[PDB]
RNA sequence: UCUCGUUAAGGAACUCGGCAAAAUGACCCCGUAACUUCGGGAGAAGGGGUGCUGACUUCGGUCAGCCGCAGUGAAUAGGCC
RNA sequence: GGCACCUCGAUGUCGGCUCGUCGCAUCCUGGGGCUGUAGUCGGUCCCAAGGGUUGGGCUGUUCGCCCAUUAAAGCGGCACGCGAGCUGGGUUCAGAACGUCGUGAGACAGUUCGGUCCCUAUCCGUCGCGGGCGUUGGAAAUUUGAGAGGAGCUGUCCUUAGUACGAGAGGACCGGGAUGGACUUACCGCUGGUGUACCAGUUGUUCUGCCAAGGGCAUUGCUGGGUAGCUAUGUAGGGAAGGGAUAAACGCUGAAAGCAUCUAAGUGUGAAGCCCACCUCAAGAUGAGAUUUCCCAUUUCUUUAAGAAAGUAAGACCCCUGAGAGAUGAUCAGGUAGAUAGGUUGGAAGUGGAAGGCUAGUGAUAGUUGGAGCGGACCAAUACUAAUCGGUCGAGGACUUAAC
């Protein structure tokens, strides 16, 4: 459940803070968003340096929502947060370093280079 | 909003005919004859199911 | 309610041992990855119990580079190889939902040795 | 064809061959006796009449109880069709078991939904209230009626009127066990009905 | 259930009824407030049957707390406040009858309501 | 329909306008900018402590220990830039 | 824009909200002809109204400019739809001010701040639900379907294939498969919400003679959990595959016109559209349908007629215990040939360690007796209480003609 005008976290070290949805992209009038979809936001914070900055536009993946998905066994996972990381329109991310642990969801949507960098898989 | 028009002599019947008042369930009492209300205690017998209960 | 556990025994299994919320406890996982199958190593404190007979469930609670995480199992599952608790703590709740707002040095309960 | 009717006892969970949590409800039965062969030289059309649950001696009246009787056993409650089945293949008083469904894996179960008394137009339609704040007073009603011009209201404006009640069927679920030994089926997903209510189960239409 | 009042006024309602009703065995009033005592009463009932020290804790919070029932004397005043004759003499007077000690009859409704009052027994 | 109580995830996307609700609110302690008619701004901001038992109380309080998710444990009692 | 027939014993304006509906001069999806159509794209014209047609920033806004998506972000009618359904911001009251005009009192489709929107549904209309009678003997059940309603949307990836195509550049038709968006039908086993006669902690003050134990009041006193029930953001499924007759278009065969030519006679293909296919209502369908089973005859005469009256069969109702139902009535489960509700004995969800004792401590408190005590709707078992005794209604089956 992400949805507009809503703020992630950067799990990143790609020079952004906050962030801030604008859109849900997939689908014509979809509402929310879950761990592993695709986003488009534009920075709000951010720290000195960097490649980013503020007012830049973005797209931008969700990892670790605060109310995770249904694993098909019958588990769930629930973490404290939210978060996302960056993307270069193909599934490659800028940043080169990556914090937090992420949930397993990736692996079946090509997002292989982000998680050969997560310290934890769960 | 409020009334169009002053309604005729029938339309009050026909409309006043399911404004009763209908009695129902009354039964001979066992020890008096009298009629009496079922499952109720007769009021003058004082009895009910054969049995005094109405005492002190 | 007769009729219905009379169709759910031949899949309760009957190794887990005993454990009210507040015992650290090791969850031996199962995942599946390409064509293998790893084992993980979930392993935090249990926080809830959902008393229901076949589907009764429950939570662990860990924290992993600073940021919690939790995951919930039905109590009869048969992709989890085996649990085993690991210490015993006062406790005097038994939904323990207070924890979320609470880090290292305040989140910590005093052991039994019971 | 395959048709049965029976209970509705409840719901449960169930893990199949690959470890995967299952939602599945109790459709209870019992056997049930073929009461009466309509044939098209007679009735214009060919179906099967079945009833499932057994009353009392009581609960009934000599048309029932003469109206059974040609297939000797106790008077039942429900009493059903069936169309489309091949006919033949049948008699007057023998039994269909639980056995007719032993994978079949598409079954479209019928029933009838629960009650839910006067209700307004919201909980019937998903129609949205008005704005609950800013000076408004239109929080929770039917909107319009139409428009002026006709000088009368369009047929199928909907509003306010007893919610649930009659019969709905969906279509192509699964079946995972038959325990003939006590006559109970179990099937995938959400199957509509109160418990203790009068279901029926019959195969797809869709192949 | 069936809410008269509110819930607290409820409550005080019940713990009023079932006081008296313990006090005179008979009781004429209207017809609902007549099924909730009896579900109320016969639970209180239960209580004078075991004695103890708990027991007798428990159903000290559903007594009107002091109401004297004197009709003895030998050469003294003997007071019983309608608890001590919940554990004294309705107790030791239903061990072999077991639950559902209460009659309930319809007599006649009311002048001013007309609600359908009734009677309630013990034996 | 009116008068109240509670809410997952998001937190002004509603709306003419955060109208309405929500949030702060007591006592003690630390600390506090531009600007100025030098009096003020200032309760600016932003923070910390409060329960019970024993000991010592110089006097105020300090030490030690105990329990709860929460210690002006309920009602009364500034939202800020 | 014109006219001034219409309404001055009062016919209320713009936008936005809830709710729709209809036309097609079509925005997307569907079928086609031509191309200055190699392919992928495209341009135009034709048939077609089945469904679908977004969130936000700025102004009172219609209009419009912009950002981000999408298959697409259509144009119009319905008092420029809808105020006895909502707002009243806007322009049109009384206050006040600026610029300009007027000598003045005042004025300005010039501007700025503030400002009172009443109504208990009689008739028709729409949404649901009962009573009366009819259907030609009285009753219990099961169905046919003349008709009506619902539903109709679509993307992305993979393979066919790096092929046909093309110098390269780039890159398919027709098929097969997986998975999504919006919309929508049912349900509570999972995740969550609620849960005021469930369990625990804790403040004040007052009451039960006191300590211990408890009640009353303070938004349910406040806080932490939470059963059944009702629930969505949760779960499961749905628009699948086909047929018949047609639209634009394309033919086959063939002449009037020794040829050519789809047409007049003959004979085909062809679309998300028409009619079936899928789901629901339905014999008040007064053209009142069909089937299985059940019950079979007193008194006088009005005068024997489709006569009147009385007692019954089958059955139904009244009355009472209730809920899987419920505004009332209705539907359903039962009424001693009994588990319908209450109660009682077990059990479960749920809280989370009762009271009284004992041990350790100066004391707060802690340990043990003990997964304890309590336990509204949930699951079993038992006639202890209550469904007693009763009462009312309810047929005796017309005629004509043919056949048998
Ligand atoms: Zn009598």
């Amino acid at each position: 459940m992400i949805q507009q005008e809503s703020r992630l976290r950067v799990a990143d070290n790609s020079g952004a803070r906050e962030i801030l949805t604008i859109k849900v992209l997939g689908g014509s009038g979809r509402k929310t968003a879950n761990i592993g979809d695709v986003i488009v936001a534009t920075v709000k914070q951010a720290t000195p340096g960097g490649v980013v900055k503020k007012g830049e536009v973005v797209k931008a993946v969700i990892v670790r929502t605060k109310s995770g998905a249904r694993r098909a066994d019958g588990s769930y996972i629930k973490f404290d947060e939210n978060a996302a990381v960056i993307i270069r329109d193909d599934k490659s991310p800028r940043g080169t370093r990556i914090f937090g642990p992420v949930a397993r969801e990736l692996r079946e949507n090509n997002f292989m280079k982000i998680v050969s960098l997560a310290p934890e898989v769960l | 909003a409020v009334p169009a028009r002053r309604t005729s002599k029938a339309k009050k019947a026909k409309r006043r005919t399911h404004y009763k008042l209908t009695i129902k369930g009354l039964n001979a009492c066992s020890n008096c004859g009298e009629m009496k209300k079922s499952h109720h205690v007769c009021p003058a017998c004082g009895h009910y199911d054969g049995k005094d209960v109405m005492s002190k | 309610n007769p009729l219905i556990q009379e169709l759910t025994q031949e899949q309760l299994r009957t190794d887990i041992p005993a454990f009210r919320p507040g015992d650290t406890v090791r969850v031996h996982a199962k995942v599946v990855e390409g064509t293998r199958e790893r084992i993980q190593l979930f392993e935090g404190v249990v926080i809830k119990r959902r008393g229901a007979g076949i589907s009764e469930t429950y939570t662990v609670r860990k924290v992993s580079n600073g940021v919690g995480v939790e995951r919930t199992f039905p109590l009869h599952t048969p992709r989890v190889a085996q649990i085993e608790v690991v210490r015993y703590g006062k406790v005097r709740r038994a939904k323990l939902y207070y924890l979320r707002a609470l880090h290292g040095k305040a989140a910590r309960i005093k052991e039994i040795r019971r | 064809t395959k048709g049965i009717l029976g209970k509705k006892v409840g719901m449960t969970q169930i893990f199949t061959e690959s470890g995967e949590l299952i939602p599945v409800t109790v459709v209870e039965a019992t056997p049930n006796v073929v009461l009466q062969v309509k044939t098209v030289e007679t009735d214009g059309y060919e179906a099967i009449q079945v009833g499932y649950q057994d009353k009392r001696e009581v609960l009934s009246n000599k048309p029932a109880k003469g109206h059974v009787a040609k297939a000797n056993t106790a008077p039942k409650r429900f009493i059903k069709e069936f169309k489309n089945v091949e006919l033949g293949e049948y008699e007057v008083g023998k039994e269909i078991k639980v056995d007719v469904f032993q994978a079949g894996d598409v079954v479209d179960v019928t029933g009838t939904t629960k009650g839910k008394g006067f209700q307004g137009a919201i909980k019937r339609h998903g129609q949205s209230r008005g704005p609950m704040s800013h000076g408004s007073r239109y929080h929770r009603r039917p909107g319009s009626m139409g428009p002026v011009a006709p000088n009368r209201v369009f047929k199928n404006k909907r509003l306010a009127g007893r919610m649930g009640g009659d019969r709905v069927t969906i279509q192509n679920l699964e079946v995972v066990k038959v325990d003939v030994e006590r006559n109970v089926i179990l099937i995938k997903g959400n199957i509509p009905g109160a418990k203790k209510s009068l279901i029926t189960i019959k195969s797809a239409v869709k192949a | 259930r069936k809410l008269g009042r509110t819930s607290s006024q409820r409550k005080a309602m019940l713990r009023d009824i079932t006081t008296d009703l313990i006090i005179n065995e008979r009781i004429v009033t209207t017809e609902a407030r007549a099924k909730e005592v009896r579900s109320t009463v016969e639970k209180m009932i239960t209580l004078g049957k075991r004695g103890d020290l708990h027991a007798r804790r428990q159903a000290a919070t559903f007594v009107r707390n002091e109401v004297a029932s004197v009709r003895e004397e030998d050469e003294s005043i003997v007071v019983e406040s309608a608890l001590q004759k919940l554990f004294n003499d309705l107790g030791p007077r239903f061990a072999e009858r077991q639950g559902g000690y209460t009659r309930i009859l319809k007599t006649e409704p009311r002048r001013g309501d007309a609600a359908p009052m009734v009677v309630i027994e013990f034996v």
